[PDB]
RNA sequence: CGCGGGGUGGAGCAGCCUGGUAGCUCGUCGGGCUCAUAACCCGAAGAUCGUCGGUUCAAAUCCGGCCCCCGCAACCA
RNA sequence: AUAAUG
RNA sequence: CUUUAAUGUUUGAUGUUCUAACGUUGACCCGUAAUCCGGGUUGCGGACAGUGUCUGGUGGGUAGUUUGACUGGGGCGGUC
RNA sequence: AAUUCCUUGUCGGGUAAGUUCCGACCUGCACGAAUGGCGUAAUGAUGGCCAGGCUGUCUCCACCCGAGACUCAGUGAAAU
RNA sequence: GCUCGCCGGAAGACCAAGGGUUCCUGUCCAACGUUAAUCGGGGCAGGGUGAGUCGACCCCUAAGGCGAGGCCGAAAGGCGUAGUCGAUGGGAAACAGGUUAAUAUUCCUGUACUUGGUGUUACUGCGAAGGGGGGACGGAGAAGGCUAUGUUGGCCGGGCGACGGUUGUCCCGGUUUAAGCGUGUAGGCUGGUUUUCCAGGCAAAUCCGGAAAAUCAAGGCUGAGGCGUGAUGACGAGGCACUACGGUGCUGAAGCAACAAAUGCCCUGCUUCCAGGAAAAGCCUCUAAGCAUCAGGUAACAUCAAAUCGUACCCCAAACCGACACAGGUGGUCAGGUAGAGAAUACCAAGGCGCUUGAGAGAACUCGGGUGAAGGAACUAGGCAAAAUGGUGCCGUAACUUCGGGAGAAGGCACGCUGAUAUGUAGGUGAGGUCCCUCGCGGAUGGAGCUGAAAUCAGUCGAAGAUACCAGCUGGCUGCAACUGUUUAUUAAAAACACAGCACUGUGCAAACACGAAAGUGGACGUAUACGGUGUGACGCCUGCCCGGUGCCGGGAGGUUAAU
RNA sequence: AGGACCGAACCGACUAAUGUCGAAAAAUUAGCGGAUGACUUGUGGCUGGGGGUGAAAGGCCAAUCAAACCGGGAGAUAGCU
């Protein structure tokens, strides 16, 4: 339950931590670890890139099972586990030749329960098998661009793709964001929505919540000088001018999509 | 107060050093100036 | 004190940069319509243009002073 | 279809 | 000559399918105990995309600079 | 009013007496709803203002204790 | 040499960083020291730095640097793979005592310990840049078991004391001992052993992982400290002895108990929480490529080797950094008595110093401060500066509110000593004894001794008992910002900036965007509940009207339009 | 449990005095604010001159920053002192 916290110290009144009690309280399962140090968003040049970011808890990659590149065989989860990284949460899938990898978590799911993967597999949510034996406007996620690519869409906490139509080989696609596109029909994706829905309503609560989650806070082109952003300047807040990025791109309406070769792919713009 | 320097003579030894010249074209022109200039003191050295 | 604009029937507004012969709505007046008023309908009246002078054949029109109104400026020790 | 008021 | 019909020839303007160019930060194999890279199969695109030459447009992100004098100081006003 | 020119607007409160403060009168020179509008508990080396308490802050300063000033000896500058 | 005074969480004792002989001795003093100087971090000369166990070097690794090919780039070069650097990490091993004018866990004495090479003997399948296990991990909080260390008692030794008492419930001093080895506790974790099968672990596998039964209920790991050994040794107060009067030689008693107690250890734990909390080698184990009368592996013994470098002194400073012998800046460790909650603070021990100009005078004035009649903000730009408030226990505490607050609101009472309750209580600790027993560092019973608040009553002293240091001014209205925070280092700590939140906008991943002529990275090993950008700035009530100008977006008929 | 309260170390630099040839090219003294956190710091790196970094002052980048320092154009130029 998404419990609210009290007001009994300042900065914990709007606090609205989302707990979930159905994850493990233990150490992740060692080997599958391996380190993921901040690069605090400098590139190789050493430049700043991405600008208000770095810091925050340390924090270990898991190698999440992408692919599902086991076919036909039986296996059930062992336990919860939280990807700092991730806002979804994973599970530590126990296959039946014992072999273990993480895996993203549907929100139909709880210990014990079995799935399998595979060309055959079942419309059991969890499963994930290449779209062409999936019926016609089932829920999927951790859709792949292109066969064997892993995973890409929808992997996010709360996110789904809703089959719409299926032209042959190619298989439209309802993405969350309205934009509808085509995919290979061998691309495998796996049966279900995506868990842990609730992640959006936490509202962190506190000035120095940024700070862990490596974001960084971001100061305000007003108040910058004309010579560091096009805005700010003038003796009281003065504005006036047409917003823009401080690059001078334009800001808040400028739209960018032009790979050109890729514009094929896509059916429906985004509303 | 605190001055700006304080002293470090392993960070020295690797800016301020001789390998640290000599790893890149441009310290090599450093060297060659000392050289051309005379003095006694090539780089900074125990 | 500086620059820009304005003053016209009872009222609010054109015409006032290319000077020959000032219109609009409302109000007012008269006649209809209603048992009566308002409205509607029809007809008519009302200003020589802030005032005072100059060119110009002729000025609401152009020029100049004065009498007003309005916006803006009135800055750097 | 429009008709306020006494 | 005017006006026009059938076929061939000569090229241009379009809409589709195809592969060999090419793109591949798809997969597998090898160099290779290296996810770089390169090579070999194969998959998805495909004469698109991309870069180069040239040109139109946008363009204070950036650069080079302009922004007159007279003045009972300067500026305003006015004047040349 | 951090915006209010005219102005120390006017009315009321606090003080014996208040160009400030609080409340209100709207004639808003020149507030206005995300360059946000209006409230708001807690919080403040924040702005203004009032009371109690406390005091040499003052009316009016007085005395005492130490470091210098001063004298002797030694060393011995500075701006100009 | 005799006294005074200062720090004593340091102004002490050990190091690192950093200095480079400042260290010790002899000798000298012009110059160096803000003074003189027979003094000295000054001159001159001599002496001093002892390591298998400390550190470095070394094996390995993080951020990150270089970089065989390669990619890219006008040249220079940039990026980056294999690799190899990089401790601020991990990795085998030493303590006690004594000694020098100056060096020691480094020498000596005693007692050990570890990693390798070689030889012999008894046995055995060994074997990779490969696999697995281990290495190997967060914040916070709680409680238990101990130690460092302190106090008291006992014991031992000495004194019985120059103004009154002082053979006693008396005073002073000492009561110190490790690493290693043996035992394996408090406590913590995990159900073990046996057999079979198997798309798992880039090949293989007896290892690990998974699926089955068999079978018993414990086994094993980790782990401070204690008790013995180390140690009938060393150390040890004081005497006894020799003085160039600096010190040396010799002797040497008791060396226990109880209580208090860590920030230190068990704990690289347990619990809880989210912000999910390095890498690799040394280590253990399993095989392949291989090789078996070998080579190797294990155990025991013998023997050899552990090289090289640092080792002085300062180290919160006159030795470092500050042009100074400068109220400055500089990381870590050890850490006591009394009072106190406390590493505050006051006074002391060990220990280090009185700060490199003094001697008189006791004026104005300046600075560091004490007190002050009456008034008590009448001062002033302004309660600036000072004064004052100040602790614990208890009573009590409003408007308002987001119902946590406000709040320690405000405002009062009780605070000393001694005795009694109680020939020191409650409590804590815990011996003797008794008893159980699968006999140990045991479980119960038992309560001596020790330690020891708080409260009540009674008595008493001072003007004042939170008596010193230490140690909130409070309340009311209102502007602003929610709040914590952050900023112009060196005149601006704020209403600004940031802030969670809210909204708009960009983006389907070879993402937008960002650096880079390029490649490549960053975003992100994330991807639409994601992220970038802008605006606003908790929360509460809300957030309209206008697309003309300008910006953005969609549309494409037409007018126009360059290269060609 | 807390960007919680009081209050040392530590950090931060608000008031006044001292001091402006000062002891110090930003201090000290007496009072403050933070102090389990958006904390502080040791050690070693990465980001640099039309750039870096910046909880944003147009600050900071070797006591110098509305464009560092060094050297070279360069004996730049200056209707000016």
């Amino acid at each position: 339950a998404v419990v609210k916290c009290k007001p009994t110290s300042p900065g914990r009144r709007h606090v609205v931590k989302v707990v979930n009690p159905e994850l493990h309280k233990g150490k992740p399962f060692a080997p599958l670890l391996e380190k993921n140090s901040k690069s605090g968003g400098r590139n190789n040049n050493g430049r700043i890139t991405t600008r208000h970011i770095g810091g925050g808890h340390k924090q270990a990659y898991r190698i999440v099972d992408f692919k599902r590149n086991k076919d036909g065989i039986p296996a059930v989860v062992e336990r919860l586990e939280y990807d700092p990284n991730r806002s979804a949460n994973i599970a530590l899938v126990l296959y039946k030749d014992g072999e273990r990898r993480y895996i993203l978590a549907p929100k139909g799911l709880k210990a014990g329960d079995q799935i399998q993967s595979g060309v055959d597999a079942a419309i059991k949510p969890g499963n994930t098998l290449p779209m062409r034996n999936i019926p016609v406007g089932s829920t999927v996620h951790n859709v792949e661009m292109k066969p064997g690519k892993g995973g890409q869409l929808a992997r996010s906490a709360g996110t789904y793709v809703q089959i719409v139509a299926r032209d042959g080989a190619y298989v439209t696609l309802r993405l969350r964001s309205g934009e509808m596109r085509k995919v290979e029909a061998d691309c495998r994706a796996t049966l279900g929505e995506v868990g842990n829905a609730e992640h959006m309503l936490r509202v962190l609560g506190k000035a120095g919540a940024a700070r862990w989650r490596g974001v960084r806070p971001t100061v305000r082109g007003t108040a910058m000088n004309p010579v560091d952003h096009p805005h700010g300047g003038g003796e009281g807040r003065n504005f006036g001018k047409h917003p823009v990025t401080p690059w001078g791109v334009q800001t808040k309406g400028k739209k960018t999509r032009s790979n050109k070769r890729t514009d094929k792919f896509i059916v429906r713009r985004r509303s | 107060m605190k001055r700006t320097f304080q002293p470090s003579v392993l960070k020295r030894n690797r800016s301020h050093g001789f390998r640290a010249r000599m790893a890149t074209k441009n310290g090599r022109q450093v060297l060659a100036r000392r050289r051309a200039k005379g003095r006694a003191r090539l780089t900074v050295s125990k």
